């Protein structure tokens, strides 16, 4: 929003700033004579709305760890501008706690922030004002570079045979594997060390050092990216579509008492 | 001509696709350590996802991200292009880990210039 | 010819050819040259190479780093938990100590992550400059080709050489799976169980050298630890031939067969399935079991 | 093994493990491999003559369920490519899928042998019938699953929903004054935070 | 309750498995080929505008 | 020179903002061990950690000694196509018999109660929080969309909105042609009136 | 808290703060008490008595 | 800017309560994208006064003896601070 | 041909780009693996090492063995005692051999 700065020096009737604004833009006699029309309510926190949203809340306001979080400095903004903030926050925190109390060894937590939004135009992914130098280390990398190419069409464009594109010689050799193991007297050859793409699993999670070896606990922060122009979400293995529709219905049913007394005009 | 090509075998009915929570799409960019990676789709990894134009993404490095447009899990990650100062003093024969150890220690602790 | 809009390297379009056309004489020469081959079901290979214990597929040095950091963190816990003062009853003091412990562990977890990142950066450097870490003739074959584009033999040689260029504590090799090695070697499981029992007894003695309430709490913890360690090494350790012989329920025998099939698929399957065939009169199954014990096991 | 016609995936897997090691299937697979092996692979295998080598078949041949599915899909052929491989068209998901059955001769041989071992007819329709019998009857097993305990999230949601039935303060509070009166009192009785003196009312400047 | 139906659970709209569109490699592509792929090859949008260009020329 | 930074450790800048720690954001000023280690005090947790650490050391030593000093009786070399880096995974993620179906159904029920509904509620909160962040005159929230929006598929939209619109446009075209010709010339097929 | 162009007020409570039953509690340490006396090798004598107060007094 | 933290007015004769505070305002113009407004009603605080008011509402509405708090001017109104939760 | 005029494959769209017969050569291949289109009519010569230049400011960054392995020649007249080694195309390693005579272009 806006930070008024020093309220004291701007409340005076006659000010250098007001006269400069009159001369150049932003102020005029219409404000000195008719403040109720051109200043009116002004822009600022709405104490009455904050009180209403606070007193409409359930006991969730007591059981939420919000006031100790680093975002506690935004309490009034979110209480005023996010009806039903405390109940939703309590559900969010209890969801995190129940994921934490799971029986799975890896606890995945969804993370959504300003970067979680995709875009077809590259200038929309930068912070404003844009940095002086952008894409210094090359441009984007497309995930599609890791998909198998259209072999048939590629052969066809060049006027090559491409008859046996799907028929390949079998390969059974010890020279083709670098990862060798001995498992109960059996020497198993399987796989080749590729490099940075073979260690994605460990580099993505952080261990709980106090958890024993027979009951490991790992914490993983799964980032989420969405288009925001799609209207349909497909979480994959993390959340089934039927469960998501159920959650939508329940969320819209519970968060209705906080929304029904207001009009959108 | 591609949309009417056949699958090769019945594996796709049993295996785990490329882009699963256990078999993600790992991709590699170049840059500075910790810098967010720019990645993207060409669109239409799903029937309900747009396909008109490429859709870009900004993601933290070395973390499991999920596109909830298509449902694909990916591992954009960064590899820094640290290379010998190209002034003619590059080594012509196999080099060992000592001098490289010193240079890498200095780069990690303080950083190195950019080839611009 | 007065212009030249070339690129660094033209793109490469694969030539497919096909499976070799080996004639009858060549076919016989090949077949006479092969060893005694045993073709294996995909299930066998799956159970051999399944991920059981090394859930995150972390290399050796990463596990060593995590254990070392745990040792260092434990060596510093009493100093951090010493002298804490807070206004409240015993429960409040306990929660304060828990928060102090959490802060300590979160502090130690960041150093471990930093070190993992540094070693990963070293290995990233190894990949980024392969021609400067290789001898002839592999140098040019790493210079002109990417990993997917190399011959299998040259690919393997290049990767092994690049891995061995590093010091022993940076080489990226997967760590051993305790459950796997225990599942495919009966003596190893016996040794692991003996080690678990020895540690349990030693811990019980140490506890018995401690004041009363701590004794009860720690003894409960020791029992839980032994139980879960055994269930971790071999979840099916309770499916013994004595138990199989004592089981006369078809559903229970099916459950046992499923649990063994998940774990290792060993001759205990012969025992369970034989006892199931006898209880149901499956002569075809008995014949198949005879064939299996002759060949499969 | 339980006198149910081997209607169990573990039983089928053990049966196939027996099959692949029998002399006839071993000979067929030896021919197939020897006629379609890389030269490097031949050189590598020939060097392990003393020991025993176990070669796991590729998934589409080493998985009994895949072999039976491909064999039973063969009757639905719609064409044949320039390398002899049949191309089948069926209805699996929401659209007609075309699948190219590679090595259909080997697939058919293995499927016929699997069906022979199980004591069933060695025809592609029999494979479909067997695979459909494997997966049938799951509703009864579903019905006997005991529900799990409610999650901490479920308990919290239940508690909050039970609480809000009574009513929130904004609906259950009685002796609450109108905000306008409170603001007027504030202005008329307390010192302004700018002029440091009591203002009569609200002033813009 | 048929095998295909089960195998069809991952190929319905709700839980369809994602599939990324592929690229191809062209060994040599001059501007003419670019045209042949950029403008030609979209001869439902390029038809009449291209006709107008040709008619004018 | 001002305040030159010392070292080159990570700083949160425009190019990099890091990977958020949601667990610490949520569990702020509240312990985690009452959930990960229920019922245990700090001393018990430390003692258990030490005991398990020693046990794990012993087991690791046993396993390494075993794998490094066992005689090889068989060699397993998987089959792969030429030019392929790694063999195809022999594990299938689809249930085949009914017992696997029941097992996966029980797993799904547990996961739904304990891992999916939490994800759903977290995502719903995230969407509402983004709305709140962009609200208040900062961004364009409420200018379009909402829950009352009428979303139609391609077929429904083209069949019920596009074709009728073009039909009305065509009728307007013909009617306007005739009316305009009459208005200007005063006749329908005879050009100017009282002239020809 | 920490960052480039990030609000310095965006900082949580300290590590030595706990929340039990909603109330917040601060955890601290103890300190040594009693009269202590030393002599520097040049001859000066130093006498300190710490009572744990904020205000201190130093006398030559 | 620095003003008093929000308080609670309480009318002893009628036992009628209500929260109150100083809410600044300013002439409306374009906002800022990179700024989420801080706590301007209770400055330099984590905004706990909403929780304290929620907890104190039951006590205040039930009925409280306001003889232990300062009066406002010469009227029947008293100020109760919200720096801490009210239990009485 | 428009395609060949504008530096394309030409009539056959599967064709390459370089035509070393009329001066359209591959600089990258020449710099890395030498001009292998002159391979039929040129031959390497095989047998003064480079160790004499081991103390110079820019060549001192190399090891002594590396400079010892390199054998030099005047680069003007054929050494009558030097044998000839056939230049093998499709071989990326022969241009980097240490057995062939070289010339000090420093
Ligand atoms: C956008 C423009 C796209 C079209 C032009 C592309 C480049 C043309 C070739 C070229 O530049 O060769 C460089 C040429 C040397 O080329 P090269 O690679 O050594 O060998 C020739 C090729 O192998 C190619 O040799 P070629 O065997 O393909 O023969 C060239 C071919 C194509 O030539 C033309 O199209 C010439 C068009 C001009 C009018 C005359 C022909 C009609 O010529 C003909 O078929 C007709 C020959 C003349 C007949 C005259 C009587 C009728 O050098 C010069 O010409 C130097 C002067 C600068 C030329 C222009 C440079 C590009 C700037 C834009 C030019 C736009 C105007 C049209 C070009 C001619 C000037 C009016
Ligand atoms: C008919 C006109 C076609 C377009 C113009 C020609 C062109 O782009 O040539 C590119 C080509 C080179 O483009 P290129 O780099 O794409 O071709 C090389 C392709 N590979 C990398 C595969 C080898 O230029 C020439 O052949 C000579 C210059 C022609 C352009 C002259 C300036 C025109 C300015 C107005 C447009
Ligand atoms: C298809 C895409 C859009 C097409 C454009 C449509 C848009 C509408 C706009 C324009 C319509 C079409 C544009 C093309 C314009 C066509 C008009 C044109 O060349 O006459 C041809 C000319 O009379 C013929 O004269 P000719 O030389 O035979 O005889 C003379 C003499 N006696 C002589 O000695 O020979
Ligand atoms: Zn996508």
């Amino acid at each position: 929003g806006t930070n008024p700065g020093d309220i004291a020096l701007n409340s005076k009737r006659f000010t250098v700033g007001k006269f400069v604004a009159w001369a150049c833009g932003g102020w005029g006699l219409k404000d000195w004579i008719f403040p109720s029309l051109f200043i009116g309510r002004g822009d600022g926190p709405d104490f009455d709305r904050i009180v209403k949203h606070t007193l409409q809340s359930s006991s969730a306001i007591e059981k939420v760890n919000w006031f100790d979080s680093p975002f506690a400095c935004y309490t009034e903004w979110f209480v005023e501008h996010f009806p039903g903030f405390f109940d939703s926050r309590y559900r969010f925190e209890m969801s995190a706690k129940t994921i934490l109390a799971n029986k799975y060894p890896i606890k995945d937590f969804p993370v959504v922030d300003m970067r979680s939004w995709r875009s077809s135009r590259l200038f929309d992914l930068f912070e404003v004002p844009h940095p002086e130098h952008t894409f210094v280390f090359g441009g984007p990398v497309l995930l599609n570079t890791e998909a198998k190419r259209a072999e048939r069409l590629e052969q066809e464009w060049h006027g090559k045979d491409g008859t046996f594109v799907d028929v390949h010689p079998l390969n059974v050799a010890t020279e083709s594997h670098t990862e060798v193991s001995v498992i109960g007297g059996i020497k198993v050859y399987n796989g080749v060390w590729q490099g940075g793409k073979d260690s994605w699993k460990r580099d993505s999670a952080k261990p709980e050092l106090t958890a024993p070896f027979h009951s490991p606990i790992w914490y993983r922060n799964m980032f989420i990216v969405k288009n925001a122009d799609q209207l349909v979400e497909h979480f994959g293995e993390n959340l089934s579509d039927e469960t998501w529709q159920e959650v939508r219905k329940e969320h819209l049913a519970f968060h209705e008492r906080f929304h029904k007394d207001y009009s959108f005009a | 001509m591609y949309e009417d090509e056949p699958y090769i075998g019945v594996d796709h009915l049993y295996e785990a696709h490329k882009g699963s929570k256990e078999n993600p799409v790992v991709v590699e960019a170049i840059g500075v350590h910790g810098n967010d990676v720019f990645t993207g789709c060409l669109g239409g990894c799903h029937k309900d996802a747009a396909d008109a134009v490429a859709y870009y993404t900004i993601v933290p490095p070395n973390t499991l991200a999920v596109c909830i447009d298509c449902g694909i899990h990916f591992v954009a990650r960064i590899n820094e292009q640290l290379t010998f100062w190209p002034d003619g003093t590059q080594p012509w024969e196999k080099v060992d880990f000592k001098a490289v150890e010193g240079f890498l220690y200095k780069h990690y602790k303080y950083g190195s210039p950019l080839m611009i | 010819s007065a212009w030249n809009f070339q690129e660094l390297m033209e793109s490469r379009i694969p030539d497919y050819k096909g499976r070799p056309n080996r004639s009858g004489a060549e076919l016989e020469q090949v077949k006479a040259a092969l060893p005694k081959i045993e073709f294996m079901t995909s299930y066998e290979f799956d159970v051999l190479t399944k991920t059981r214990s090394n859930l995150t597929k972390e290399y050796s040095y990463q596990r060593d780093m995590r254990l070392k950091v745990t040792e260092l963190m434990l060596d510093e816990a009493p100093h951090e938990l010493e002298g804490l003062a807070v206004e409240g009853d015993a429960a409040l003091k306990q929660l304060a100590e828990l928060k102090a412990l959490q802060t300590l562990t979160e502090y130690a977890g960041d150093l471990l992550e930093g070190q993992n990142q540094i070693v990963q950066r070293v290995n990233d450097f190894v990949d980024s400059n392969p021609v400067y870490l290789l001898d002839q003739p592999l140098r040019e074959e790493a210079r002109w080709n990417l990993l997917p584009e190399m011959d299998h033999k040259t690919r393997s040689l290049v990767r092994t050489e690049l891995r061995d260029w590093l010091p022993a504590e940076y080489r990226q090799t997967r760590a051993v799976d305790l459950q796997q090695v225990a599942a495919f070697s009966p003596p190893v499981k016996a040794d692991m169980f003996r080690a678990i029992e020895a540690r349990a007894k030693d811990a019980e003695a140490e506890i018995r050298s401690l004041p009363p309430a701590e004794q009860a709490g720690l003894l409960a913890l020791v029992k839980d630890n032994v139980a879960k360690s055994k269930a971790f090494i071999d979840p099916t350790y309770d499916i013994t031939p004595e138990a199989i012989n004592a089981c006369n329920d078809v559903d229970a025998l099916r459950a046992m067969a499923h649990r063994v099939t998940e774990y290792s698929g060993d001759a205990r399957l012969l025992a369970i399935y034989g006892k199931a065939a006898q209880l149901t009169g499956d002569t075809a199954a008995q014949a198949i079991l005879k064939e299996a014990k002759d060949l499969v096991f | 093994f339980f006198k149910d016609g081997f209607r169990d995936n573990a039983s089928l897997e053990l049966v196939y493990r027996v099959v692949l090691k029998s002399p006839a299937v071993s000979q067929k697979l030896i021919e197939f491999y020897a006629k379609s092996l890389d030269q490097l692979s031949v050189e590598s295998l020939s060097a392990l003559k003393g020991t025993t080598v176990g070669i796991p078949l590729q998934p589409y041949l080493g998985d009994p369920h895949r072999v039976l599915l491909a064999y039973s899909l063969l009757p639905h052929t719609v064409e044949t490519e320039a390398d002899g491989n049949p191309v089948v068209e069926t209805k699996i998901g929401d659209e007609e899928q075309k699948i190219k059955i590679i090595d259909s001769e080997v697939i058919s041989f293995l499927a016929k042998e699997i069906l022979g071992k199980l004591g069933l007819e060695t025809t592609p329709q029999a494979a479909r019938q067997y695979l459909d019998s494997l997966v049938e009857g799951a509703e009864a097993l579903y019905a006997k699953i005991a529900p799990v305990e409610p999650s901490p999230l479920e308990k919290a949601i239940a508690e909050i929903n039970e609480e809000i039935k009574s009513g929130t303060p904004w609906d259950t509070l009685k002796n609450r004054a109108d905000p306008k009166e409170l603001h007027a009192l504030k202005f008329a009785q307390l010192p302004h935070p700018i002029t440091k003196k009591v203002e009569g009312k609200f002033k813009y400047f | 309750s048929t095998v295909l139906s089960i195998l069809g659970k991952r190929f319905q709209r709700s839980a369809l498995t994602p599939k990324m569109n592929p690229f191809i490699r062209i060994r040599c592509q001059g501007p003419i080929e670019e045209f042949q792929r950029g403008f030609i090859g979209e001869f439902h949008a390029f038809a009449l505008p291209g006709a107008c260009m040709l008619v004018a020329s | 020179l001002g305040h030159m930074r010392v070292g080159a450790l990570w700083q949160s800048n425009a190019n990099s903002r890091g990977l958020p720690n949601l667990l610490k954001e949520v569990m702020a000023a509240e312990p985690i061990y009452p959930y990960t280690h229920p019922g245990l005090s700090a001393k018990q947790i430390l003692w258990n950690t030490k005991f398990n650490l020693k046990l794990e050391k012993d087991l690791i030593s046993i396993a390494e000694s075993a794998v490094q000093s066992q005689t090889v009786n068989k060699v397993v070399i998987p089959t792969m196509l030429t030019g392929d880096v790694n063999p195809k995974s022999p594990a299938s993620v689809v249930a085949k018999d009914k017992y696997q179906l029941a097992k996966q159904m029980a797993e799904f029920q547990y996961k739904k109660s304990y891992f999916e509904k939490p994800w759903g509620y977290m995502f719903a909160y995230y969407c509402d929080e983004d709305r709140a962040r962009l609200c208040g005159g900062i961004g364009y929230v409420g200018h379009h969309g909402g829950g009352d929006a009428e979303i139609l598929s391609y077929t429904e939209y083209v069949s019920t909105v596009v074709y009728p619109t073009i039909f009305y446009m065509a009728i307007t075209f013909v009617v306007s042609l005739f009316l305009m010709y009459y208005y200007i010339y005063g006749t329908f097929f005879s050009s100017t009136r009282n002239r020809f | 808290a920490l960052g480039d162009s990030i609000n310095p007020n965006q900082v949580g409570v300290g590590d030595n703060v706990i929340r039990v039953n909603g109330r917040l509690f601060e955890v601290d340490k103890v300190q040594e008490k009693g009269l202590k006396t030393s002599v520097l090798d040049n001859g000066t004598k130093v006498i300190t008595l710490d009572n744990g107060g904020s205000v201190a007094q130093l006398t030559f | 800017m620095n003003h008093e933290r929000p308080w609670v007015f309480l009318n002893k004769v009628t036992g009628k309560w209500g929260a109150c505070g100083w809410q600044p305002f300013w002439k409306a113009t374009s906002q800022s994208l990179n700024y989420i407004p801080d706590n301007f009603i209770a400055l330099r605080t984590n905004g706990s006064w909403v929780r304290n008011l929620w907890q104190s509402s039951k006590v205040l509405d039930r009925g409280l003896n306001a003889s232990g708090y300062p009066t406002v001017g010469t009227t029947d109104w008293v100020r109760i601070p919200l720096d801490a939760p009210l239990e009485a | 041909m428009l395609s060949r005029l504008l530096h394309g494959p030409g009539s056959d769209k599967g064709h390459g780009y370089f035509h070393p017969d009329h001066g359209l050569v591959d600089s990258a291949a020449q710099n890395i693996r030498g001009p292998y289109w002159h391979a039929e009519n040129m031959q390497f010569m095989q047998q003064e090492t480079a160790a004499q230049s081991s103390k110079l400011p820019v060549l001192s960054a190399q090891d002594g063995k590396t400079l010892q392995k390199i054998q030099l020649t005047d680069g003007s007249k054929v050494p009558k005692a030097a044998t000839l080694v056939k230049w093998n195309p499709k071989s990326v390693h022969q241009w980097h051999s240490d057995d062939i005579l070289r010339v000090d272009m420093t």
